[PDB]
RNA sequence: UAGCUAGUAGGUGGGGUAACGGCUCACCUAGGCGACGAUCCCUAGCUGGUCUGAGAGGAUGACCAGCCACACUGGAACUGAGACACGGUCCAGACUCCUACGGGAGGCAGCAGUGGGGAAUAUUGCACAAUGGGCGCAAGCCUGAUGCAGCCAUGCCGCGUG
RNA sequence: CCCGCAGAAGAAGCACCGGCUAACUCCGUGCCAGCAGCCGCGGUAAUACGGAGGGUGCAAGCGUUAAUCGGAAUUACUGGGCGUAAAGCGCACGCAGGCGGUUUGUUAAGUCAGAUGUGAAAUCCCCGGGCUCAACCUGGGAACUGCAUCUGAUACUGGCAAGCUUGAGUCUCGUAGAGGGGGGUAGAAUUCCAGGUGUAGCGGUGAAAUGCGUAGAGAUCUGGAGGAAUACCGGUGGCGAAGGCGGCCCCCUGGACGAAGACUGACGCUCAGGUGCGAAAGCGUGGGGAGCAAACAGGAUUAGAUACCCUGGUAGUCCACGCCGUAAACGAUGUCGACUUGGAGGUUGUGCCCUUGAGGCGUGGCUUCCGGAGCUAACGCGUUAAGUCGACCGCCUGGGGAGUACGGCCGCAAGGUUAAAACUCAAAUGAAUUGACGGGGGCCCGCACAAGCGGUGGAGCAUGUGGUUUAAUUCGAUGCAACGCG
RNA sequence: CGCUUACCACUUUGUGAUUCAUGACUGGGGUGAAGUCGUAACAAGGUAACCGUAGGGGAACCUGCGGUUGGAUCACCUCCU
RNA sequence: AAACUGGUA
RNA sequence: GGGAGAAGGCACGCUGAUAUGUAGGUGAGGUCCCUCGCGGAUGGAGCUGAAAUCAGUCGAAGAUACCAGCUGGCUGCAACU
């Protein structure tokens, strides 16, 4: 059965990265638009929709380089069977800091820098290269 | 193995055993020198050793093996064994230890005199 | 090593301790612990720390410092503020020693030192001059704590052998 | 601590030099003596043994032994694996446990933020100071990654409350199927019994023999008894969780799939222990027993043959009720869920249509083969993954000893399950490459065979060799490729 | 003071459990230049091999039942268009 | 039809 | 199923109290019922009467006399009555 919404999201997304598509098809959640919107202010999608009441969809648009995709490397990290927490003043840095990690704090979901730069810690949900 | 696996069952360490059972971990022990053998090597070499069993003093039976060229140990003599195997013979797992105790230093030894115990020319 | 517990778990009253408490009695109830490992068996003083490792970890607890336990073996209590007491007491036990054979004594896991065991580990030394303790108004006395010295290339560091 | 006298005067050794690993020659020895941490050296030209010269490393030390960590990602939390190298339980159902779709409210446990208290000193680290420098001593700081309390945050996880339908499930109409249990019946064939005709063989092997037959076999025809299995259909077919399930008919009964429509509303996935099913062989009781066939007997083959072969033949194979619980129980691949280019088939449903047709266009379930990216040590897998991910469980840690011993549990027994240590070796192992070989296959050639002639091996003699003897019978050469050879 | 009751150490008896040594004899395992008998496996290893089970035999092994491939070799010119 | 075996380094 | 009464331990007399004789058994009178009376219910006088606890007490000895298993270990034979 399914155990965990978020990283059915990062293996589509990365599976669509592979394949080289268009868009992705998804059942919306809140925590998939909040991470959407994350990926849409960090440069990793065109943009994400959301339609349908009964059953809301969530669509993503993916990004390529001039021959390659921009989502070098995506995984999950607080896993459902292992969740992870951590500090403020350590917090995971992705590709020395070129890459991000995203992070929901307490004041909603968040990026690494903009986390540390906040002052508050929570939990890693994903890494983003 | 899983996370939770490894909650309910921890991974062990392998154990280990010295090679060399000399009671609780001793560099030198002493023995009374039983009998003396001579032996023969395994298939690649052909040679007759030196050999001798050794009863410790306060352990077991162990077979012991005499270096150098010439020694004058026989029946009853107190002699140190220390750690050290030899491959060609099989169950020899000990070192007589030359210049010590009864037995004596190797003769006419001009080269790694440190080891077989023989005294530096005094000149 | 899968079941273990009758003062056992709880309550009322009496007793007892410096103090709460089944700490101990009389009675009432059948409870309590255990797969998140009870009970049983083997091993072990614990820690700050030390070694190793980039880290996480692994091994370890020698010296110094904090806590615990013990003082030939088993048991008990007295005195005392504080002991169930290393150089106190009583009883019993093993061992050793003295004896005029009637009867008595002993406890270095305190500092030296001896026998023995082991591969292996030192002087039967000087001083209370300094620090610190006990008594004393003080002077002062005691202090194998302590300060020093003697033996060992056991370790780290430095110098020479031009 | 400072000063003065004299005088190089009193002060250097240990290991190693084949590769790992810095540093080479000679002599002695000749698989002996010896060396050796691993690979391994030494059987007359040793850089590996012993000595000498030379060189390298360290130095009042040097080397050996003992012990811990590291290297070892070789217990992998950081940070490993299970198709074939060790490793998926034979399969399934399920308690505890682990994890869990979506909408809002609330709590503030987990989680995160700030503050206070604490975390002895010494030790570690940073900046300084003093012993003539250093070791050593010492001032301040940092650290002391922790724990407790209080005050806040509410994204996520958890708790409580209220909802939703996409997960899961129920209802209606149909389909295919060796799904399972019980009962009945049919055809062919083998064997046996009775009878008829008939007469010298039958049978079996590579070739034989045993064996059967003139007391009439075998072959052939008629009648009868009994046991077992269902010939094609039959298939890169089907059903079942697995094991496994084929004549036909009846009764009872399980599962799967298709059409829409309605209903419940997370009721789910996985599962240690536990329970159930589980080929063949085997065991107990009672039946049955045609064929086949362990054991056993005889005949063959062979140097031997208690084997392969032949002639017989008991248990067993069959039935009912119990037990055993093991297989190369294999797809050597655990279950569940999501995503990811295609092509050619099989089997079973269903929708639209010029519907002319054994036709066009779609949509499901199961199943076979080939192949893209990707993965993989490679072979290969590849939408039915061994690709990208998530949840849980089982299992692995060099080879042998050993799935063995002891103990526990189970069984009537055979045995099953759980599961070590001592000791021994430096390997064991997987995939693939080149060669060689095969009592594997294909093609081809040579006086290779076949078809012929003439020979040798028989006799006498010449010559060479082996052996023997001798004072010496000089020394070589030895399958083809030595022997009228040097 | 003496006596007496309660607690209790040494010590004694009976019967169990567990563990360490040792024991006539006996089973299997490992190592060993160069012994004796056979040739079971690796090629179709000359009867394909192996797994479970049962029986048998100096020995490797053989045979029966079921299972696996982790096995080397084929509709003999005839038929389809 | 039969058709074994090959000391050690 | 047994072995097993395995083996081996503790208590045992008399007096008093709990209870002027308790738990228990039996059961008159009185009352009600009238089912039909050798009836039912209720009631309890009287009679009888263990076992146990606490305290005291005598003796060398309290199952005091008669009566009333000896126990354990190895092994041959036959299963057993
Ligand atoms: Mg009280
Ligand atoms: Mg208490
Ligand atoms: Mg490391
Ligand atoms: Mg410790
Ligand atoms: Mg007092
Ligand atoms: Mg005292
Ligand atoms: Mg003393
Ligand atoms: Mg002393
Ligand atoms: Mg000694
Ligand atoms: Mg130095
Ligand atoms: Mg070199
Ligand atoms: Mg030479
Ligand atoms: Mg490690
Ligand atoms: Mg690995
Ligand atoms: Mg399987
Ligand atoms: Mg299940
Ligand atoms: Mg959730
Ligand atoms: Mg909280
Ligand atoms: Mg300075
Ligand atoms: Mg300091
Ligand atoms: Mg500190
Ligand atoms: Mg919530
Ligand atoms: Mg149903
Ligand atoms: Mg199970
Ligand atoms: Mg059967
Ligand atoms: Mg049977
Ligand atoms: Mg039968
Ligand atoms: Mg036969
Ligand atoms: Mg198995
Ligand atoms: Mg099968
Ligand atoms: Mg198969
Ligand atoms: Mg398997
Ligand atoms: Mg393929
Ligand atoms: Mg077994
Ligand atoms: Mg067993
Ligand atoms: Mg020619
Ligand atoms: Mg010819
Ligand atoms: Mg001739
Ligand atoms: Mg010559
Ligand atoms: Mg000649
Ligand atoms: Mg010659
Ligand atoms: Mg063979
Ligand atoms: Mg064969
Ligand atoms: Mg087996
Ligand atoms: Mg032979
Ligand atoms: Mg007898
Ligand atoms: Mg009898």
């Amino acid at each position: 059965s399914m155990q965990d919404p978020i990283a059915d999201m990062l293996t589509r997304i990365r599976n669509g990265q592979a394949a080289n598509k268009a868009a992705v098809t998804m059942p919306s959640s809140k925590l998939k638009v909040a991470i959407a919107n994350v990926l849409k202010e960090e440069g990793f999608i065109e943009d994400f929709k959301v339609e349908g009441d009964t059953k809301p969809e969530l669509e993503l648009t993916l990004k390529y380089f001039q021959g390659k995709a921009v989502v070098e490397s995506i995984q999950r990290v607080s896993r459902p069977g292992l969740r992870i927490y951590k500090r403020k003043d350590e917090l995971p840095k992705v590709m020395a800091g070129l890459g991000i990690a995203v992070v929901s704090t307490s004041k909603g979901v968040m990026t690494d820098r903009a986390a540390r730069q906040a002052g508050l810690g929570g939990e890693i949900i994903c890494y983003v290269a | 193995a899983t996370v939770n696996q490894l909650v309910r069952k921890p991974r062990a360490r392998k154990v280990a055993k010295s090679n060399v059972p000399a009671l609780e971990a001793c560099p030198q022990k002493r023995g009374v020198c039983t009998r003396v053998y001579t032996t023969t090597p395994k298939k690649p070499n052909s040679a007759l050793r030196k050999v001798c069993r050794v009863r410790l003093t306060n352990g077991f039976e162990v077979t012991s093996y005499i270096g150098g060229e010439g020694h004058n140990l026989q029946e009853h003599s107190v002699i140190l064994i220390r750690g050290g195997r030899v491959k060609d013979l099989p169950g020899v797992r000990y070192h007589t230890v030359r210049g010590a105790l009864d037995c004596s230093g190797v003769k006419d030894r001009k080269q790694a005199r440190s080891k077989y115990g023989v005294k530096r020319p005094k000149a």
